[PDB]
């Protein structure tokens, strides 16, 4: 939850939550400008699952 | 830019406009 996946390899290195979210949407080809500006409701969609 | 959160105000630089001139 702190350095994502950073410190499987080596030693870990800080990362903004959102900004490691965005990665992992990039990763499966969507673009990540999608995330900003649905922050909202994917958070209450987290919460309640 | 009224809906991300954390923006900036920079500049951003234009390669193309350097060029127009000549």
């Amino acid at each position: 939850i702190t350095s994502g996946w950073t410190f499987g390899a080596g030693p870990a290195l800080q990362i903004p939550f959102p900004m490691q979210m965005a990665y992992r949407f990039n990763g499966i080809g969507v673009t990540q400008n999608v995330l900003y500006e649905n922050q909202k409701l994917i958070a209450n969609q987290f919460n309640s699952a | 830019c009224d809906v991300v959160i954390g923006i900036v105000n920079n500049t951003v630089y234009d390669p193309l406009q350097p060029e127009l001139d000549s």
